[PDB]
């Protein structure tokens, strides 16, 4: 824990199996978000992408779509990120039915 | 004088202090006419 | 305790009138503001 | 001098009519004496014709 | 639903900013107000014996 | 000579709804009394002194 | 003296005032580069939509920003103190001038060789004739050579009192039985004002100081006219 | 909820508080009207009120600790902090005095004779008396010792014993020093050396009188059977407060009484 | 019941209002006096009168500002207040003694009123140093009650000191070290032991003063022996440790501000920062004597002072950076409050660095006694100080009262505040540079322009203080109560709703050793 | 920090008066005394 530190591939790692978690509950799947989120990064899609899943074992349609939106958020001033990211969720977003924010039009106010 | 002094006793003098206190300021007003302070005139 | 407890309650002043309220808050800072003013003039007028 | 015509209206305008907006929003309160008074036409009706009526009316009788 | 700010905003940013400008500057000069400024460049000199 | 602590915490510790200074009699009221009215009095005392004193 | 509009320091007519001067500048420099850095660190740290609210580490970063400023103080204060024992140094006066602080007055004594003492205050701004200044000119001028070490030695008579003339970067306090000295040294002729500068009662801001420098003959054909 | 689990005391709503501050106001403005309109009655009666407060709010606090109980092992952990805190704010005060005394002395002033004591002084002799104050005031440092290590061992005679008799010396400390005053070849108002004197050893004797009135209370609490061999905090602040004094003491004598003079 | 509830009490949040009352108050009084000041002092010639009348104005300003107003506020207002709610204890360990540190303020403040009626009041600035305040120059009935009033005062602060040091020493859950209090404890309980070290020696210093005027001592008196400069020790001795207490209440509460409003979970460098508080206030101990530079001490001593006094910029300087490297990667709100703590940062720079300069005894000579001395310590109190307890009564409000402040409302007075103080305090380093003394109630011509412009941005400050007052009230008229707080895991203060009951704690907090 | 709309909340009109009113009872006093301040300082 103090001093040991891990490479971006192990970070990366850990946190896909975390969220593969197949018994992974409610609590955990915000707690993890939530914990992501605290971090200097826009998660790998990978990571989204496990996190989308478990959401769908949770039956979590809105979850999943606020998922989208933090990940949007998070990349700030970086127009480049948010796009690619969608783009290599894009089969998991058909196969799984997710709607992007801006498909159901969350994205204007 | 010892026996009259007791534990028990002091519902009575609060008591006592009131209606004791009422009639000592009587006094000062009975006094105070005969007196005619120009001080107590003046007050 | 029959201290009453809540919003408006844990105060030494009355905070149910709005306008009561004005008034007193009117005097308390007032006469803390005045106090200066006046204690000067005194000072003026004294020999 | 001049400016004191304009400027009581102004207030008259705003203070009758934020109040009146304020009318706009809930919150039942019930009337204070001075609405009861004023809107009572000053009272002055209702006891001026209600008395001095009735001493004479029965005064005559 | 606009906001107390979407539809007063710019009218009190105006006329605010312009109140205050306008009486500033009449305070600032249209009164005996001494500013004192540094007579150099603004001040000839006469003699004074 | 004596040890009567136990007659005392129990006077103390009865269920009169009486704060400590309180708790124990009748004189603990006239001293309460007392102090207050002198402290109060005083004090009224005193202002008049500096109202006294502030002119010439 | 000071002229209207000023925003620094009353022109060094004695080399340790522009000694401060130039010190100034170098201290004034600086806070000049550290309160940008901080006001630029601060717009920067408000500016970005990028968050990291998970843990930082410290200590790291911490190490230069206590070292830094440990660096910056050592480039104040050896200017300082070099300025500082240059004031306190030692010199040898060719002349004594003393200055009783008053309530309301100055009063000075030149007794190295006769017993001539005066009284300073200052003229009532109706007494003033055109060109004087308001609540600087005094009565009777402190007279002294230019060009030349004096020893100022002041006290007080009552109360505390602050001798000070900025122009000569003087500023001692007069404390009743008490002795404090300050070495004058103006290398230029002139007028030269200074006022009270310690809390003394009623006239605290009417007791002004005005020295006067002449050449060494008129400062003894003065001093005998004196008595 | 309702009922407290911590092992905290919730002291009821006191008057005091109100009282021993209308108290203080009354005694400051009393000095004012001493001093300045020459008048006692209203320090007369604030020295009233303010001994009424102590004697009732320390009442209560025995109340609350002997017979009612609320002095458990947390309450008492917290008195030994604020009075150990107290102490140290006293031992500052005295500060003032030292730094005082020491500044005139060590750079005496040439309105004195450039030199110390002054020309005009003649100090008492640190071998006489103030050796004597000295004695009786160590004596019952010893003394205290032995009354608090009675009354660990439950020895009720002993602790009593020991007790009276420290508190004996402390009252012949008063009345040694008083008479040292009333024999003393200068007073208040000879300059320096006077002031520096009279109120420094001044103020310790006023504790010496403050720490002897704490001990005589201790002494009756006990007559009393108040203190048990395990908890006695009021015994213990009396303690240190009066081993506080001795070393009050032992500073002026060797810097007032023995180096300053 | 209200005799009971009001003047009884024993409960921490009830005094820690009462407190804050008696503040806002004498901070009525205090901005009245400073307005006097600057009325006098913004125009060419006299108003009032001579320097006597008006430095009675500025001595009782410095009185009321630092012992009525700051201190009460935010030692005994947010002290009282959040010290137990922030580590779990049921209450304070002297309930009440801590009264009585609350009752002793007001007759204080009435003596200290007293004093400026009597005969001509007590004209001899804050530090009322003698010759100037003895029985010669100043008889009379009011420096005796300026002294006494002092007293009392100083005696209500150590017992208070006395209360805070043992109750977050002693009554913290018994998992709990100290290196796991926030900030805002560990810097009322550093401020505390300012306090109890300080304040004795001032109590001496007056008390000899006191005996010097009325009992025929000389301590300060040449004539038996005595020495002016003496006092100048004693008082600076306590007088510096006092700057400090005045600012590091207001150090924590920045520190919780910055935090919150950040979205961080805690501060950052937390264990720099109580090293910081710590070395401040020790290295806070040994620096009186920068304070008397131009009164004759040895050059070498001279030299001491200057050193000691600027190795405190190096720990303040952690701080500043902590505070920033705190906002770094937060999710900022712009609330009233966040505004407070950002110009605290800067303002509080500023008035720092200008008194590092200061802190030189060479340049100090020229710069001692004038209006450059002025304007570092009202950056540092009128825009550090008080800023830092503005923050934090926006802030803590809704917590301590239930109710809810009109945000933009607050804005607005911070905006106009912010333009005040700057323009009324700005011009003074000039001012300062170019000479102006401190203490006179007229200037040469010369000085005149600057002066104006001081007094018109007192102006705007009045008026800032008086919409506060309003704002005040609207909060409490329309009645907006609070539902939901953020980041209460780690703000404990919060957790038992706004407000929290008469009794919170009656039942601990359960924490676990790990 | 959200909060329940208020229980009595404040019109326009309602803080126009409570604003006109603060202001006043700073405002008056002091100028009084101030408008005066000459036939004080002439006694
Ligand atoms: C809360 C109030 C407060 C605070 C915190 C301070 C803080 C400081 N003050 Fe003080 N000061 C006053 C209030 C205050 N002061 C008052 C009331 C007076 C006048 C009393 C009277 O005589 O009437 C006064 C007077 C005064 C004097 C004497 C003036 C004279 O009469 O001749 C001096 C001189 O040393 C001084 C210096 C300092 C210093 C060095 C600090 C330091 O604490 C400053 C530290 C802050 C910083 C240094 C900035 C932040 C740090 C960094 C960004 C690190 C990097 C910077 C550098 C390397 C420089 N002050
Ligand atoms: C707390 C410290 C404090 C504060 C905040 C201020 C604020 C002000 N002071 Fe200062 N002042 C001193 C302490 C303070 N002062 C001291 C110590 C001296 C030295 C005296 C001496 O020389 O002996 C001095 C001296 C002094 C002088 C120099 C006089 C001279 O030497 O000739 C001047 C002149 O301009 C002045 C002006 C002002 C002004 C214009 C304000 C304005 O900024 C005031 C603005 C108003 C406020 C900021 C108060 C509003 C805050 C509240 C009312 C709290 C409300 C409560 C709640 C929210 C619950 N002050
Ligand atoms: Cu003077
Ligand atoms: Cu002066
Ligand atoms: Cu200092
Ligand atoms: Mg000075």
């Amino acid at each position: 824990s103090h001093g040991s530190h891990e490479t971006d591939e192990e970070f990366d790692a850990r946190w896909v199996t975390y969220f593969n978690k197949p018994d992974i509950d409610a609590w955990e799947l915000r707690k993890g978000m939530n914990t992501l989120v605290g971090y200097d990064l826009v998660p790998e899609p990978k990571i989204i992408d496990a996190a989308l899943r478990a959401c769908r074992r949770l039956n979590d349609f809105a979850s999943a779509v606020r998922i989208l939106e933090v990940v949007k958020d998070k990349a700030g001033p970086h127009k480049e990120i948010y796009p690619y990211v969608i783009q290599e969720l894009r089969p998991t977003l058909n196969e799984l039915g997710i709607s992007t924010p801006e498909e159901l039009g969350l994205d204007k106010v | 004088l010892t026996r009259f002094l007791g534990p028990r006793y002091r519902q009575l003098a609060r008591n006592w202090v009131p209606t004791a206190s009422l009639w000592g300021a009587v006094g000062a007003v009975g006094l105070v006419w005969a007196t005619d302070w120009r001080l107590i005139l003046d007050w | 305790s029959h201290y009453e407890e809540g919003p408006g309650k844990n105060i030494p002043f009355s905070v149910e009138n709005k306008w009561r309220l004005l008034a007193m808050m009117t005097l308390f800072f007032g006469s803390g503001f005045a106090a200066p003013f006046f204690i000067v003039r005194h000072q003026l007028l004294k020999k | 001098m001049k400016m004191t015509a304009l400027i009581v209206t102004i207030m008259g305008f705003m203070l009758a009519l934020e109040l009146n907006n304020t009318t706009y929003y809930l919150k039942f309160k019930y009337p204070s004496q001075t609405y009861k008074f004023s809107n009572m036409l000053g009272y002055y009706p209702s006891i001026m014709h209600r008395l001095p009526t009735y001493h004479n009316l029965s005064m005559s009788q | 639903a606009p906001d107390f700010h979407d539809k007063y905003g710019n009218a009190v940013l105006a006329s605010g900013a312009t109140f205050c400008v306008a009486v500033w500057v009449y305070m600032a000069t249209q009164i005996g107000i001494e500013w004192n400024p540094s007579p150099v460049g603004r001040v000839t000199p006469k003699e004074w014996r | 000579f004596e040890n009567r602590v136990a007659e005392k915490q129990k006077l103390f510790q009865e269920d009169n709804g009486l704060p400590v200074h309180l708790k124990g009699g009748a004189t603990d009221n006239i001293l309460y009394r007392v102090t207050m009215t002198l402290c109060l009095g005083g004090t009224l005392y005193s202002l008049y002194c500096l109202g006294w004193a502030s002119f010439p | 003296m000071a002229y209207p509009m000023q925003l620094g320091f009353q022109d060094a007519t004695s080399p340790i005032m522009e000694e401060l001067l130039h010190f100034h500048d170098h201290t004034l420099m600086i806070v000049f580069l550290i309160s940008s850095l901080v006001l630029y660190i601060i717009s920067l740290m408000l500016t970005t939509k990028l968050t990291h609210t998970s843990t930082m580490d410290a200590q790291e970063v911490e190490t230069i920003w206590t070292i830094l400023p440990a660096i910056i103080l050592i480039l104040i204060a050896l200017p300082s103190l070099r300025i500082l024992y240059m004031m306190d140094e030692i010199n040898n006066p060719s002349l004594t001038v003393k200055t009783m602080g008053h309530q309301w007055y100055w009063s000075y004594e030149y007794t190295d060789y006769e017993d001539l003492s005066f009284d300073s205050y200052m003229i009532p701004t109706s007494e003033l004739k055109p060109g004087e200044l308001r609540l600087l000119e005094v009565d009777n001028r402190v007279v002294l050579p230019m060009e030349m070490t004096i020893r100022m030695l002041v006290s007080s008579e009552d109360v505390l009192h602050s001798w000070a003339v900025p122009s000569l970067g003087l500023k001692t306090d007069a404390i009743p039985g008490r002795l404090n000295q300050t070495t004058l040294m103006s290398s230029r002729p002139g007028l030269y004002y200074g006022q009270c500068s310690e809390i003394c009662g009623s006239n605290h801001s009417f007791m002004p100081i005005v020295l006067e420098l002449v050449p060494l003959k008129y400062f003894e054909k003065w001093s005998a006219s004196m008595l | 909820m309702t009922h407290q689990t911590h092992a905290y005391h919730m002291v009821n709503p006191s008057p005091w508080p109100l009282t021993g501050a209308l108290s203080a106001l009354l005694m400051t403005s009393g000095l004012t009207m001493w001093f300045h309109f020459n008048s006692m009655t209203l320090l007369m009666i604030g020295l009233t009120t303010n001994m009424l407060t102590m004697y009732q709010w320390w009442r209560d606090v025995i109340r609350e600790s002997t017979f009612q109980g609320h002095h458990t092992p947390a309450v008492q952990k917290g008195l030994r902090y604020g009075m150990i805190l107290f102490i140290i704010s006293e031992v500052l005060f005295f500060t003032g005095f030292f730094w005082a005394f020491y500044h005139s002395s060590l750079a005496p002033t040439p309105e004195l004779g450039g030199c110390w004591p002054p020309t005009g002084i003649h100090p008492l002799n640190p071998l006489e008396v103030p050796l004597l104050n000295t004695s009786v005031l160590l004596a019952s440092g010893v003394s205290i010792t032995w009354a608090h290590h009675s009354l660990m061992e439950g020895d009720r005679k002993h602790m009593l014993q020991a007790l009276f008799i420290t508190i004996t010396l402390g009252v012949y400390f008063t009345l040694l020093q008083a008479s040292e005053y009333y024999e003393a070849p200068f007073t208040i108002s000879d300059g320096v050396y006077g002031s520096t004197f009279f109120v420094a050893t001044g103020f310790h004797g006023l504790h010496v009188i403050i720490g002897s009135t704490f001990l005589i209370v201790c002494f009756f609490r006990q007559l009393k059977f108040h203190f048990t061999s395990n908890h006695h905090f009021g015994f213990e602040a009396g303690a240190w407060y009066w081993h506080f004094v001795d070393v009050v003491w032992l500073f002026l004598y060797v810097s007032i009484y023995w180096w300053g003079s | 019941m209200f005799i009971n509830r009001w003047l009884f009490s024993t409960n921490h949040k009830d005094i820690g209002t009462l407190y804050l009352l008696f503040g806002a108050w004498a901070g009525m009084v205090g901005t009245a006096l400073s307005l006097l000041i600057r009325a006098e002092l913004g125009q060419p010639g006299t108003l009032l009168g001579d320097d006597q009348i008006y430095n009675v104005v500025v001595t009782a300003h410095a009185f009321v500002m630092i012992f009525f107003m700051v201190m009460p506020i935010m030692i005994g207002g947010f002290g009282n207040w959040l010290v137990p709610l922030m580590i779990g204890a049921p209450d304070m360990a002297f309930p009440r003694m801590n009264n009585m540190s609350f009752w002793l303020l007001p007759p204080s403040f009435l003596l200290l009123l007293a004093s400026s009626m009597v005969e001509a009041g007590a004209g001899t600035g804050w530090t009322v140093y003698p010759p100037l305040a003895g029985n010669l120059a100043h008889a009379g009935a009011s420096v005796d009650l300026t002294i006494f009033s002092l007293h009392l005062a100083g005696v209500s602060s150590i017992l208070g000191a006395i209360n805070f040091i043992t109750t977050i020493i002693n009554m913290k859950p018994p998992a709990m070290s100290q290196y796991q209090t926030p900030l805002f404890v560990w810097s009322v309980m550093i401020t505390a032991v300012l306090l109890l070290l300080s304040l004795p020696v001032l109590a001496a210093g007056i008390t000899m003063l006191l005996t010097d005027r009325n009992l025929n001592t000389t301590f300060f008196d040449p004539a038996g022996g005595g020495d002016p400069i003496l006092y100048q020790h004693l008082f600076w001795f306590f007088g510096h440790p006092e700057v400090y207490i005045l600012i590091l209440p207001g150090f924590g509460m920045i520190s919780h501000i910055v935090t919150y409003y950040s979205g961080k979970k805690e501060p950052f460098g937390y264990m720099g920062m109580v090293w910081a508080m710590m070395s401040i206030g020790f290295l806070g101990f040994i620096v009186w004597a920068h304070h008397m530079f131009t009164v004759g001490m040895d050059v070498d001593t001279r030299a001491y002072f200057t050193s000691a006094t600027m190795i405190i910029a190096i720990p303040t300087g952690v701080k500043v950076f902590s505070w920033l490297a705190t906002l770094h990667g937060g999710n900022i709100k712009w609330s009233p409050a966040m505004m407070w703590a950002l110009g605290f940062i800067f303002l509080f720079t500023v008035g720092g660095l200008t008194g590092i300069v200061l802190a030189n005894s060479s340049l100090d000579i020229v710069l001692h006694d004038t209006y450059y001395v002025v304007a570092h310590f009202h950056y540092v109190l009128s825009m550090g100080a008080v800023f830092a307890i503005m923050g934090g009564f926006v802030h803590w409000f809704p917590l301590f009262s239930g109710y809810t402040l009109n945000d933009t409302w607050a804005k607005i007075h911070f905006a106009i505040m912010f333009v005040g103080v700057n323009m009324t305090f700005f011009p003074q380093h000039f001012l300062g540079l170019s000479g102006m003394p401190r203490r006179y109630s007229d200037y040469p011509d010369a000085y005149t322009m600057w002066n104006t412009i001081s007094s018109m941005g007192s102006f705007i400050s009045l008026t800032a203080v008086m919409l506060m007052v309003f704002i005040i009230w609207e909060a409490f008229a329309s009645k907006r109560e609070v539902l939901t707080v953020d980041l209460t895991t780690t703000n404990l203060e919060w957790l038992n709703g706004c407000p929290p009951p008469y009794h919170t704690f009656e039942e601990p907090t359960y924490v676990n050793l790990k | 920090i959200t909060a329940k709309p208020a229980k009595t909340p404040t019109s326009p009109k309602e803080q126009a008066i409570g604003l006109s009113v603060t202001f006043l009872s700073f405002l008056l006093p002091a100028g009084w005394v101030l408008y005066h301040l000459d036939n004080y300082k002439k006694s």
